[PDB]
């Protein structure tokens, strides 16, 4: 029995920023979503396109596992057909998204008394992101009609900002680790079946 | 591209960094006020310095966007709130002069002693050892001595400082497209942009004189009753037709007549029930007081208290090692953080202070969905009027009989109602004429209608005709009597206490008519009523994003100050005063003088 490649994306030690979310491929394994109950008390197991109530007996050719970290008030933006800052500049999902999202509070690990300035996000951008698109550019966002010349003056800001988590914030500002599983159904031999 | 998108991006970039710098300074201030040491006071300085520097740097740049091509009200309001640079319009030298002048009056008011014509080794300052003479001391020739010595020692050096403070502040406001500094204080009530809710600045004057001219008969009846009651302890020093002396009241300045209750009481044989001797025989704690207050807000339709509140708030005095400033306050640190710092004892006065303090938390918790510039109250009187109705409701004998503090044997009586309404009469109606007179004098002084050689010539005739108070000793043109108050030696608006009272009763009558109540207004509460309490949450959700004339219309229905719940609150008292003031003369004349 070649078990799932799990226990390496959930119980990780270093997550990624939302603007540089991490993606892992899953194939030639056995899906075993039966141990996620032993995880955090998370209230987010929201699935679309499939049914979560004891319907994990399908076969897929590939699975894409994305992972990142956001705040507590943005987990509602990781859903098909949504708007906001994260959904438009950081991570966009299509309307026909088949798969689901899990989000668990990570205040005891991702928060610092002096401020966790490690995780970043994108605040300004010329256009919105396509479904499953990713940008890692650090160009000066020219807002007005005058050139920027590489320096950030007036109407020319840096597009990346930080979170600065602290253990004294409210539940809407505490960090949350998010994992998005997407299922692919191609014309290839489906090798991800599960018991 | 255009001014709109540029302003939107500018406001976003502002709100990004402003809400993180405004958190460290507040956290440092909390850590200092809770653990005051030699290091916290120094750590609280750099955070505030950096925050002020960032605020001035952002406000100096938020001026190239002309407020003429903006059609959206939210962006226009945020730009108007960011364009008020305050005292940053003065020059370099004048700023330092105004800074060193304001600190001089502050350190003069803080320090300073008094000397008696008797043995002078007793030097008394504003420490509570002195105001006790003006609070509980009945014997004559001592209250008058203290009242004269206060305006004699510390009132002389504040005259050469106020004369420059007036002309300096009139120039700082003249650079902000105003007329004087009196018009600067009246600008908080300026609400522009609406369909009918437009409120002009100068109207604030015409709305106060129209309001004070309606509580004149009730104040006159209360004043005549107090004057007739004071003649039983000072028979040879009180005239039954003239006004009352400036001293001999229940305060150092006469702002609150609360200390006249042991002298001016309708029925002395009544017990005036107190629930302080009710938590001893059953067992209470500082946590039970704040838990019975949380249950009050969840029975009306308001959210619970966050888990970070009960873990980060100081609800009692520390055991040892630490020291606190000993003042009940509600801190809104930001980023979803709300705390309360208050040393709580098991009494009735502390039981009602918890409700007043949590009334600020429920207000702060509710407008947190605003872009960091609309997270305030409608005006300066809206924030403090919400915490007053919560204490008004929790003090009724009905709320005390539904929590186990009062037994189901004593219901009510007509005598305790009068004993309670009179004690509340010399706390609200007794300060409104004083506040109105002081604010009118300050406005006329800042405008120019009172010359420099007529200050202590028009300050006393107004107190004679408006407040009905005469001076015991003559005061020539070398004193400064209003400067003796704390709110005058330091820059502080005093009209915020006049409107806050009115709004206190406009909210209570509108929130007691949504719970199907028909009895007296001073006997109703909003407990166990979801409708009466959901209309309040609708007003407590705008901050200053909407004009204050519109937020007031959502809770009470009126667009302006229309004060006749106050005349309905003191209805059983105004009728009892007219039955007692029969063989007397209701009124005063500004001609009599003691000496
Ligand atoms: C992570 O650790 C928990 C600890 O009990 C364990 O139950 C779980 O199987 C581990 N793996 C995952 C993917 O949660
Ligand atoms: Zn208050």
């Amino acid at each position: 029995t070649n078990l799932c490649p799990f226990d390496e994306v959930f119980n990780a030690t270093r997550f990624a920023s939302v603007y540089a979310w991490n993606r892992k491929r899953i194939s030639n394994c056995v899906a075993d979503y039966s141990v996620l109950y032993n995880l955090a008390p998370f209230f987010t197991f929201k699935c679309y396109g499939v049914s979560p109530t004891k319907l994990n007996d399908l076969c897929f050719t590939n699975v894409y596992a994305d992972s990142f970290v956001i705040r507590g008030d943005e987990v509602r933006q990781i859903a098909p057909g949504q708007t906001g800052n994260i959904a438009d500049y950081n991570y966009k999902l299509p309307d026909d998204f088949t798969g689901c999202v899990i989000a668990w509070n990570s205040n005891k690990l991702d928060s610092k008394v002096s401020g966790n300035y490690n995780y970043l996000y994108r605040l300004f951008r010329k256009s919105n992101l396509k479904p499953f698109e990713r940008d890692i550019s650090t160009e000066i966002y020219q807002a007005g009609n005058k050139p920027c010349n590489g320096v950030a003056g007036f109407n020319c800001y840096f597009p990346l900002r930080s979170y600065s988590f602290r253990p004294t914030y409210g539940v809407g500002h505490q960090p949350y680790r998010v994992v998005v599983l997407s299922f692919e159904l191609l014309h290839a031999p489906a090798t991800v079946c599960g018991p | 591209s255009l001014t709109e998108e540029n302003a939107k991006t500018f406001l976003n970039n502002f709100n990004q960094e402003a809400e993180d710098l405004s958190y460290q300074s507040s956290l440092a201030s909390w850590n200092y006020n809770t653990n005051i040491t030699e290091e916290n006071a120094q750590k609280m300085s750099e955070a505030a310095a950096k925050w002020s520097a960032f605020y001035e740097e952002q406000s100096k740049t938020a001026q190239s966007f002309s407020l003429q091509e903006i059609q959206t009200p939210i962006i226009k309001r945020q730009l108007q709130a960011l364009q008020q640079s305050g005292s940053s319009a003065l020059s370099a030298d004048k700023n330092k002069q105004l800074n060193t002048i304001l600190n001089t009056m502050s350190t003069i008011y803080s320090t300073g002693k008094v000397c008696n014509p008797k043995n002078p080794q007793e030097c008394l300052l504003l420490e509570p050892g002195l105001d006790e003479i003006m609070a509980t001391s009945t014997d004559y020739n001592s209250r008058l001595w203290a009242w004269e010595g206060w305006r004699a020692e510390v009132g002389k050096q504040l005259r050469p400082l106020y004369e420059e403070y007036v002309v300096l502040k009139n120039e700082m406001a003249r650079a902000n497209n105003y007329n004087d500094y009196g018009d600067y204080w009246r600008g908080d009530y300026e609400a522009e942009g609406a369909d009918g809710y437009n409120y002009n600045r100068n109207q604030l004057i015409e709305d106060v004189e129209r309001t004070f001219a309606e509580i004149k008969p009730l104040y006159e009846h209360l004043h005549a009753y107090v004057r007739r009651k004071l003649m039983d302890t000072y028979p040879s020093y009180i005239s039954p037709t003239g006004c009352l002396p400036a001293h001999l009241l229940g305060d150092m300045w006469g702002r609150f007549w609360t200390n006249l209750y042991p002298l001016t009481v309708p029925f002395a044989q009544k017990p005036n029930i107190d629930v302080t001797d009710a938590m001893m025989n059953q067992g209470w704690d500082a946590e039970r007081i704040f838990q019975e207050a949380e249950k009050f807000f969840v029975s009306v339709g308001l959210p619970h208290m966050t888990q970070g509140f009960w873990a980060n708030s100081m609800l009692t005095e520390p055991a040892d090692g630490r020291k606190v400033v000993c003042h009940p306050t509600a801190w809104d640190l930001g980023h979803g953080d709300f705390r309360i710092k208050m040393c709580t004892k098991v009494t009735m006065d502390n039981f009602l202070t918890a409700h007043h303090e949590m009334g600020h938390i429920q207000y702060d918790m509710a407008y947190a969905r605003q872009p960091f510039l609309l997270r305030n109250g409608a005006n300066e009187g809206f924030h403090e009027a919400v915490g007053e109705i919560m204490s008004l409701s929790a003090a009724t004998p009905k709320h005390l009989k539904s929590i186990g503090l009062l037994p189901s044997d004593f219901q009510e009586d007509s005598e305790t109602e009068i004993n309670f309404l009179l004690k509340q009469a010399l706390t609200i109606v007794g300060t409104l004429p004083f506040t109105y007179m002081l604010e009118k004098w300050r406005w006329m002084v800042f405008r120019g209608e009172i010359p420099k050689e007529q200050w202590m010539k028009k300050w006393w005739e107004m107190k004679r005709e408006i407040v009905g108070v005469v001076e015991p000793l003559p005061h020539d043109e070398t004193y400064c009597d209003p400067a003796s108050l704390f709110h005058v030696s330091n820059d502080y608006s005093f009209i915020r206490y006049y409107t806050r009272t009115i709004y206190q009763f406009q909210f209570q009558e509108a929130l007691c008519q949504a719970a199907k109540y028909n009895g007296s207004l001073h006997k109703c509460d909003i407990s166990n009523s979801t409708e009466a309490g959901q209309k309040l949450l609708k007003m407590l959700s705008l901050g200053n994003s909407e004009p204050w004339t519109k937020a007031l219309e959502n809770v009470v229905g009126a667009r302006n100050m229309d004060v006749k719940p106050l005349l309905n609150y003191f209805q059983p008292l105004f009728d009892w005063l007219k039955e007692q003031n029969r063989n007397s003369f209701v009124g005063w004349n500004t001609e009599w003088s003691p000496y």
